[PDB]
């Protein structure tokens, strides 16, 4: 169906942004919406933002307004999210999230699928 | 705003017997479509979570059978007719409609006898 | 980017008689001189491009590369738009010319380049995130085209999926000839509701287009509109595609 791969184990120093990618195999990147979520060590997950399939926009959570930019490029099929101003203490695991629309061409209804298939995740390494 | 909390602090269980858990919120979850949308998650240690349910009255494919939940009301539940050792991990309940899309608080599940 | 959805076991292609069908006009002054035509009461090979059985899954795919032998007669009976266009050519390879009639929603684009086909043509559809409507971009069919020689555009050959009367069936017809280096096509749209069988009565097909492709033709294959079956939780599918294929002869 779909396979999602990501890598964020780049060892670097504090005081800059971080980039995270999500290679999507299977459904083309123009077919499946995306979301994002963060889970710090010893802490639960947290929904940050994702695509609105019925609004054609990506909306962040109030906590993350203006902190991070998330974009995608169907030529490379790598959903990008550059989180700004990270340091060593903030290193943690970050995951992708994907879904699409349910109905066929003469559809009968939209769908808010949320998220159902996840990537392997990756600790955003800063040190 | 919509929260999602589960009544139990931890859920230590024993092999072979059924189990249940509850999840509570601050508002309803029924959608403008009339149909309500609900989901449940399961996570194994060192692994990303898998979606076990994507509506109040369904379960995801690939996951083990007998995985069921209370598909009605606003205090939905996750139930299985059995339990195994490899299922050790944590659980969560998630909503769909409220676009702020907050993440609920999970409950530890353990094998005890 | 290609898929093998056309796998199946050998299927006996049925047959049926053709009652005075496919007769068309050779001149330009009379409507309502030896040339290729379909003899009365001939045999027409009936196909099932997409078929179901048992669990009633659309597993029985097929779109075999029929032989383009002294022209072709073509026809369909349905109330949909699954069948889009056709591929004509000698060897359907990336070494010799070939023809493509890629009908789409608002136009028919006849193209002749050095296409590099896959083992099967698709022309499917899917959904585009940024806008809110389905898209039919289908580079799947031909992968690439090194050197081209001709192009064209016009109003679509096929009528719309009119669906004006649900108690009726649309019987579209066609006739293809490559006589003397000129590609000739006729057509006729006919209302019918009685039976699936090709009906009695004359049709008197009429000309549509003539283009100087200047190509040799021996193999022709048909195209379908397989829509991405976005899994409710394989790959592509459609519903009940069928058609007829007779053959012409120099008889007269
Ligand atoms: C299109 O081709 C099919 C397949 O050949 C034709 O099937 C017809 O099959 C019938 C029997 O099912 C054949 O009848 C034969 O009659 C002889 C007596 O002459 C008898 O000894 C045989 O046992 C058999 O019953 C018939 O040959 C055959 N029809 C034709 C025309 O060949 C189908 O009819 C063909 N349709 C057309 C429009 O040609
Ligand atoms: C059906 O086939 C026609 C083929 O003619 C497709 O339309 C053609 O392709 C594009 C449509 O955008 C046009 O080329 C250029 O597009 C850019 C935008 O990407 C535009 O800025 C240029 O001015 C130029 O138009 C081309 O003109 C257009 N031609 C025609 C005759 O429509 C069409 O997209 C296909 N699909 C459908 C649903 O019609
Ligand atoms: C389709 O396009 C491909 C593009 O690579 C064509 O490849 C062709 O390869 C032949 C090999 O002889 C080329 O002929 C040679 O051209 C070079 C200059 O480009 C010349 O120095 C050699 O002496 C020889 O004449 C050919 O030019 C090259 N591209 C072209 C223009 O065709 C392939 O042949 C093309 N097939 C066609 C035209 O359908
Ligand atoms: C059109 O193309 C076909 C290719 O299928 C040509 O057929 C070949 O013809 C040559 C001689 O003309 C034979 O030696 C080959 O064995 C044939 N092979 C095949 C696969 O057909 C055909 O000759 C070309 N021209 C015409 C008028 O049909
Ligand atoms: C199946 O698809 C692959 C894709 O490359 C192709 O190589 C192969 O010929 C197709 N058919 C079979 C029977 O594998
Ligand atoms: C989306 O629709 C608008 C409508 O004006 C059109 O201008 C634009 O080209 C379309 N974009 C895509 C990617 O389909």
């Amino acid at each position: 169906q779909v396979r999602v791969v990501q890598s964020g184990a780049e060892v670097k120093n504090p005081g800059a942004s971080v980039k995270v990618s999500c290679k999507v195999s299977g459904y083309t990147l123009t077919e499946l919406s995306i979301h994002w979520v963060r889970q710090a060590p010893g802490n639960g997950l947290e929904w940050m933002g994702g695509f609105d399939p019925e609004d054609g926009e990506t909306i962040y959570a109030q906590k993350f307004q203006g902190r991070v930019t998330m974009t995608e490029d169907t030529s490379t099929d790598t959903a990008y999210m550059e989180l700004s101003s990270l340091r060593s203490d903030d290193t943690a695991v970050y995951y992708c999230a994907t879904a699409g629309a349910i109905t066929g061409t003469p559809r009968n209804f939209y769908y808010y699928y949320g998220m159902d298939v996840w990537g392997q995740g990756t600790t955003v390494t800063v040190s | 705003d919509i929260v999602m909390t589960q009544t139990p602090l931890s859920s230590p269980v024993t092999l072979g017997q059924p189990a249940s858990i509850s999840c509570r919120s601050s508002q309803s979850l029924v959608h403008s479509d009339g149909n309500t949308y609900l989901s449940w998650l399961q996570q194994r240690p060192g692994q990303p979570p898998r979606l076990l349910i994507y509506k109040i009255s369904n379960r995801f494919s690939g996951v083990p059978d007998r995985f069921s939940g209370s598909g009605a009301g606003t205090d939905f539940t996750l139930k299985i007719s059995r339990v195994e050792a490899e299922d050790v991990g944590v659980y969560y309940c998630m909503q769909v409609t409220q676009f702020p899309y907050t993440f609920g608080q999970g409950t530890k599940l353990e094998i005890k006898r | 980017q290609c898929v093998n959805l056309t796998t199946r076991t050998q299927l006996p292609p049925a047959y049926t008689n053709s009652f005075t069908r496919g007769v068309y006009y050779p001149d330009k002054v009379f409507r309502s001189t030896q040339d290729l035509f379909l003899p009365f009461f001939s045999n027409v090979t009936w196909f099932h491009a997409i078929h179901v059985s048992g669990t009633n899954g659309t597993k029985r795919f097929d779109n075999p590369v029929l032989p383009f032998n002294d022209g072709v007669y073509f026809a369909s009976t349905e109330k949909s738009n699954i069948i889009r266009g056709w591929i004509f050519g000698t060897t359907l390879d990336s070494k010799t010319q070939s023809l493509l009639i890629v009908n789409n929603a608002t136009n028919v684009v006849i193209k002749v380049c050095e296409f590099q086909f896959c083992n099967d043509p698709f022309l499917g559809v899917y959904y585009h995130k940024n806008n809110k409507s389905w898209m039919e971009s289908e580079f799947r069919v031909y992968s690439s085209a090194n050197n081209c020689t001709f192009e064209y555009v016009s109003q679509p050959f096929l009528m719309d999926l009119e669906g004006k009367q649900g108690n009726f069936k649309n019987l579209r017809e066609f006739v293809f000839k490559n006589i003397d280096g000129y590609f000739k096509i006729y057509s006729k749209h006919t209302p019918i509701n009685l039976v699936r069988d090709l009906p009695q009565g004359f049709s008197a097909l009429e000309p549509l287009v003539d283009l100087p492709i200047g190509i040799n033709i021996t193999r022709f294959q048909t195209l379908l509109a397989l829509h991405r079956s976005y899994l409710t939780p394989s790959g592509w599918t459609a519903g009940a595609a069928a058609y007829y294929v007779g053959y012409l002869q120099p008889r007269t």
